[PDB]
RNA sequence: AGGAUAAGUGCAUUAUGUUUAUGUGGUGAUUUGCCCUUCUGUAGCCA
RNA sequence: GGCUGUCGUCAGCUCGUGUUGUGAAAUGUUGGGUUAAGUCCCGCAACGAGCGCAACCCUUAUCCUUUGUUGCCAGCGGUCCGGCCGGGAACUCAAAGGAGACUGCCAGUGAUAAACUGGAGGAAGGUGGGGAUGACGUCAAGUCAUCAUGGCCCUUACGACCAGGGCUACACACGUGCUACAAUGGCGCAUACAAAGAGAAGCGACCUCGCGAGAGCAAGCGGACCUCAUAAAGUGCGUCGUAGUCCGGAUUGGAGUCUGCAACUCGACUCCAUGAAGUCGGAAUCGCUAGUAAUCGUGGAUCAGAAUGCCACGGUGAAUACGU
RNA sequence: CUUGAGUCUCGUAGAGGGGGGUAGAAUUCCAGGUGUAGCGGUGAAAUGCGUAGAGAUCUGGAGGAAUACCGGUGGCGAAGGCGGCCCCCUGGACGAAGACUGACGCUCAGGUGCGAAAGCGUGGGGAGCAAACAGGAUUAGAUACCCUGGUAGUCCACGCCGUAAACGAUGUCGACUUGGAGGUUGUGCCCUUGAGGCGUGGCUUCCGGAGCUAACGCGUUAAGUCGACCGCCUGGGGAGUACGGCCGCAAGGUUAAAACUCAAAUGAAUUGACGGGGGCCCGCACAAGCGGUGGAGCAUGUGGUUUAAUUCGAUGCAACGCGA
């Protein structure tokens, strides 16, 4: 991004850049974050089999949104719903709800004293 | 095979000409690698046509190079069932080069006293639709115009295509489904 | 099979590739089959079997969009 | 087990060698046999310690 | 990159070794496959099949896989409190209660698998497939049919298991 | 496999119109022109210049058969045409196009393809 | 397929009681580290206190 | 005049996708098959 | 043991490790689209990294750039008008820093997309032209005969000094390549321009001898200085008609030469007279994308003596690449 | 008693059984009319049929198997078994309300009864196809492969011992265990809104959970959880034969074994290779061409063949202008 990636064959550099961008876009989750997450948020089941597959292998509790082509068994917490769009994926998992917002008022006496701003 | 389409290259001009139809005529007239003789073989031929008629030097040349010249070619394909053919339309560049090649093979065995007389007489002879490659142009185009009624392994291809999205008609194909 | 009536967007040749479905549908659609009274249920009559491949072909159209190959 | 020619066909084209000397003409043969001999006999004399590369130069 | 379970004691039970072939497609490479068992002294479900270029790198791979996706499990005294017949995938093995006065009685690599499992005094006959790769499931399936002691009276014995969650 | 094109040579009818009967199979075509009173003014077939194998039933041997028979019925002084079709066999379309290109009308392309009830046993001496 | 920087190679040959053993040891230090580098000038302008012999300019 | 659902313009070889001769038996890659843990223990085998 | 050929530039293979199955083992390392490419868009248990490939690399192409001889010459002198030399630096020119060109742009194509093709200025556009350049590895593949080497044999020999004979015979078949069968060529006469390199027991101007090749002597040389060298085909004009000719010139008689006492079979080159096979060759069958292919000469490696080859160079220099 | 089962009327689905009735059209034939040379067969092919007039076509008669498409993963029968459509005689199943009986139940050694098909006695019948038998095609042949004529046979009915892949592949029958949906059907409800949904049963099939398998696979019709009661197995080959009892005109059928041989035989699945099953891809490997070896002669290597010996190494691609 500074421009410091130049080579006398521009093709070898711009082609590494396109593929670097795909890494940035794919990894952007764990990229800026301090280590393995304390929950794993799987929105889809239908094609993203792997995200659930690895969560069971690391033992990390699962927070799941299941559709009518997926079972609610074998994951620890569910929203009954559908996998697409904003119909179940941030309609309870945002500031409009009260239940993702009363959990967070219980963080304010355990590891912090104030942290409620950060989160939706 | 082939990972990509690849076209023709640049061809350089010759020390006696700046016209292309002349430079491409000397080129496939080239044998032993030595064009610098073929320059003269083209210009000595063209003067003899020009004495036969003075309206042009090009009189017999331009229609011989149309008349002995094909338009279509037929390949033979079969991997099962029965024997079939697939006609293709080909490029002007190869239509022209079959025709010029056949003019220079036919004229060099024509056995007259100068290569200049031999070529002016063999273009004069094909110009009037009665030379030696009129037969070759007529047979080859007949076979490609005729085998348009066939396609590679037709009998299984007719069921195979409509199952995997395709047409219910009868069509030629490049070694695949129809 | 050419059919008496004409196809949609019509021309002066009648053809069966546009408005036939029941003609020679078991009369000559057969290959060397002999006189039988129960063998067709598993030899000949493969409608359950053949429906699956077609279903699979309709299934793959959704799934290419869903991976965003388009 | 094809064993591509692992270094010989790779030298002198910004890749140094274990000899650097100049000779030409017909005496190149008299200088190379002499260079083999000095390579063979000299490293045997300093064999008391282990040794990592050898370079002989004229 | 995973959590692992440990025992305060060493197990390096190598049970099998194999080689991978494709025979024309890149011909045949020198690679080996290996199966290695990691107990605890009282048992684990720890079984690991892994593969690499050479035998040492191969076993150490396989020893790693014997302690990830696996947990230890436990049984009091050198006997089992149930006469049950453990079956895993045609390799079927038997147990009946016994004394401490007998220890192991078994051969090959099986005497080494049973010692860490805690089911070596109760060791009764195996049947079906009893070649090395599957015979060794004693400490897996034979500890999933498990019984283990927790009562003070035999007539409180079924009552005591009910109140463990009620 | 062609009827007389030359005049006076055989009995003429000269009724301006006829019907053609096409028997289409995977091994041959028989194209036979008849009078509207029901009498043969000429025929041809697809082995009329020696097609054999698969090539004997294909659109191009079906076409030249239609072109041999259509020629002759101009000396029987016919000018208009009707067609009966019998089989889902190949060249069944190339044959229609050939009658109409021979300089006849082909407005009524009447399917009357017969139905066997499968009263016979077909030849088998094999696995299929 | 490397052809830039020296990289170190040895073929051992030796016998013991049962017959001959051998190791072919290729070791790779660097792809521009080690060896010579390509010279970065002509030798023609440099270190020349008098830019002529005559050249027609006197 | 019901051969008039006009093809429900839902349609595509329509349910065996087939056939023109064959050629012996075994054979490559190791003699430490060894480099993860206290106590309850392990690969020739040990804390 | 060392070493190397194959698949193939296949477009994939492997190293560490997780996972799914009881496992053998897969997965990745497989699909679609794209490529020299594990390159790049999409995407499933593959993640991280290396190999093949890309790169650094030497070379060319204009062009910038410096040296200015053993290189060059626009004007100028000696002058037969030759850089031989007084002299000059515009100039190629040699070897090297390199510049320029990146599939970067634009347009079409392509699933958005890598990238292919077209488009353009320019010396030059297809990852600029050329070359380097080829994975793990089965194949009991081939060398114990470069060389290494045990088990294991001779050591008056499975060692070693000396002469002569033979592979290269000739019956033919077979691999490869050479030059012809034509006239795009040969001939006659007249006429032209190279690049590169080899020469310290050597070659080598002049010399005298020689039909030519060469010979012995020798200034000289270190090869941009001197010599191989008249480079040939090609070019100019005229000529030739499928007739073995106006192509080809083998055999053979007979003379002259080289390294060496010693050229007969086994060696090589020059030259005089006559003169045959061969009309573009069947089954079979390969190489080639442009300095290539074709074709003509040249030098060199080798090298006691000598080339039709190979290896590299320069002359003259092509058709087309739809399609699998 | 009903919580098991049995039974009446009412309704409904279907090729169950036994016996009757009936139409159109391809192959095949005859006749007459019209009309001329191939027709047939197949991978491609020949044998075959045909000028004594074939093939095809109009009109009209002949004849027997056969009956599409609807027809489906449907449904029926005791399992195998049942297929044009309809009725008569009658079975067995599927639903619903009124009504009744009230363990009348479960399994089954022995047992009697009972056939897809051909085999097979007699009667009916024969258009096409066919073992055999001939002949073609294929090839080391050619009995397999493939075709053509051509007979018993096929085709009908009963009858004689009932053979088999004679099956919810899974004994019999029943109770219990998250469903959803397909095929198709009683019936309540719907815009009756398309083989649909919901309510409540039906056989019958896809899909997958608890549980099960070695794998495929099963999963409310189990291969789950089980129940009672009967059948059957103890490595393979040799053997579903021998041997014994029995039935059968008659070939046969039926349960079901060893010496001997032998370390296996056998269920499943991975990857390579491979399809001649389906489909995808690449190298100047072809093509698009051009030239070259193979033919001449020569150069040079190989073998053949030869002598005292004409030395080996190497044998398409991976030997032969290569070690050498």
């Amino acid at each position: 991004q500074d421009g410091t990636f130049d080579k006398l064959t521009k093709k070898e550099a711009l082609m590494r850049t396109r593929e670097l961008e795909k890494l940035e876009n794919s990894l952007g989750g764990i990229k800026d974050m301090g280590g393995l997450p304390d929950a794993l948020f799987v929105i889809d089941a239908d094609h993203e089999h792997i995200a659930i597959k690895e969560a069971n292998n690391l033992g990390i509790p699962v927070f799941a949104i299941v559709d009518t082509n997926s079972d609610p068994d074998g994951v620890d917490f569910v929203i009954p719903g559908n996998d697409d769009a904003i119909r179940a994926v941030t309609l309870y998992l945002g500031a409009v709800a009260a239940t993702v917002r009363e959990g967070r008022s219980q963080d304010l006496a355990s590891q912090a004293e104030e942290s409620f701003v950060e989160a939706e | 095979p082939r990972r990509r389409v690849i076209g023709q290259r640049k061809i350089l001009p010759d020390p006696k000409f700046g016209s292309e139809l002349l430079a491409k005529f000397v080129n496939i007239l080239m044998v032993d690698g030595k064009k610098s003789t073929a320059e003269s073989i083209v210009y000595s031929a063209l003067e003899t046509l020009a004495q036969r008629s003075g309206k042009s030097e090009l009189e017999a040349f331009e229609v011989a190079l149309e008349n002995v010249r094909p338009t279509v070619e037929v390949k033979s394909r079969r991997v099962g069932g029965s024997t079939y053919q697939v006609p293709v339309e080909v490029r002007p560049v190869r239509r022209n080069a079959l025709a010029m090649r056949w003019i220079v093979e036919a004229a060099r065995k024509r056995g007259d006293k100068s290569m200049a007389l031999r070529l002016a007489n063999e273009l004069s002879d094909a110009a009037e639709n009665k030379g030696t490659a009129v037969k070759k142009r007529e047979d080859v185009h007949r076979m490609a115009e005729a085998n348009k009624a066939f396609a590679h392994y037709r009998w299984l291809s007719l069921r195979s295509f409509s199952h995997q999205a395709g047409a219910s008609s009868k069509q030629p194909a490049l070694g695949y489904l129809n | 099979p050419v059919i008496k009536v004409r196809e949609n967007e019509p021309f002066d040749v009648a053809l069966r590739r546009f408005k036939r479905s029941c003609e020679k549908a078991g009369v000559l659609a057969e290959v060397r089959r002999r006189e039988f009274y129960e063998k067709p249920t598993t030899e000949r009559k493969r409608a359950k079997a053949s429906a699956v491949k077609r279903h699979a072909k309709k299934l793959a159209r959704e799934n290419a969009r869903r991976t965003r190959l388009y | 087990g094809q064993k591509v020619h692992p270094n010989g066909i790779r030298l002198g084209i910004v890749k140094p060698w274990n000899s650097t000397w100049f000779a030409n003409t017909k005496e190149f043969a008299d200088n190379l046999d002499s260079d083999f001999k000095v390579r063979q006999y000299l490293t045997k004399e300093l064999a008391k310690a282990s040794v990592s590369r050898i370079v002989i130069e004229r | 990159a995973h959590i692992e379970k440990q025992a305060g004691e060493l197990q390096e039970k190598l049970i099998a070794v194999n080689r991978v072939s494709k025979t024309v497609k890149g011909g045949r490479i020198f690679s080996f496959t290996a199966l290695t068992v990691v107990g605890d002294g009282n048992g684990r479900v720890g079984f690991g099949y892994g593969k690499a270029r050479e035998v040492p790198a191969a076993i150490q791979k396989a020893m790693e896989k014997a302690r990830r996706n696996m947990i230890n499990v436990a049984l009091n005294n050198g006997t089992l409190q149930h006469p049950v017949k453990g079956v895993h995938t045609g390799s079927r093995v038997f147990m009946q209660p016994a004394s401490e006065g007998t220890g192991i009685i078994a051969g090959g690599a099986m005497r080494a698998v049973l010692e860490v499992a805690g089911v070596h005094n109760v060791l009764a006959k195996a049947y079906g497939s009893t070649n090395p790769i599957n015979v060794v499931r004693a400490t897996i399936d034979g500890l999933e049919n498990m019984n283990s002691p927790e009562m003070v009276a035999a007539k409180r014995g079924k009552s005591v298991e009910e109140i463990l969650g009620k | 496999a062609k009827a007389p094109i030359r005049a006076r040579k055989r009995v003429r009818k000269q009724v301006s119109d006829g019907v053609a009967h096409i028997h289409a199979s995977f091994n041959n075509t028989i194209v036979t022109i008849t009078d509207r009173q029901g009498n043969a003014l000429g025929w041809a077939t697809a082995g009329g210049s020696g097609f054999r194998g698969s090539r004997k039933s294909t659109p191009f041997a079906a076409q030249v058969a239609a072109e041999r028979c259509a020629d002759a019925v101009k000396e029987y002084g016919i000018k208009n045409l009707e067609v009966m079709v019998k089989g889902p066999g190949p060249g069944r379309e190339s044959t229609i196009r050939a009658l109409n290109a021979a300089g006849f009308r082909i407005t009524n392309i009447t399917d009357v393809t017969p139905i066997p009830h499968n009263g016979c046993r077909p030849p088998k001496k094999r696995r299929v | 397929h490397t052809l830039r920087a020296d990289i170190d190679y040895n073929t051992s040959e030796a016998h013991t009681t049962y017959g001959v053993i051998g190791v072919k040891v290729w070791i790779f230090k660097g792809e521009i580290l080690g060896g010579m580098a390509a010279v970065e000038q002509p030798e023609k302008p440099a270190a020349q206190p008098k830019k002529q012999q005559r050249k027609g300019r006197k």
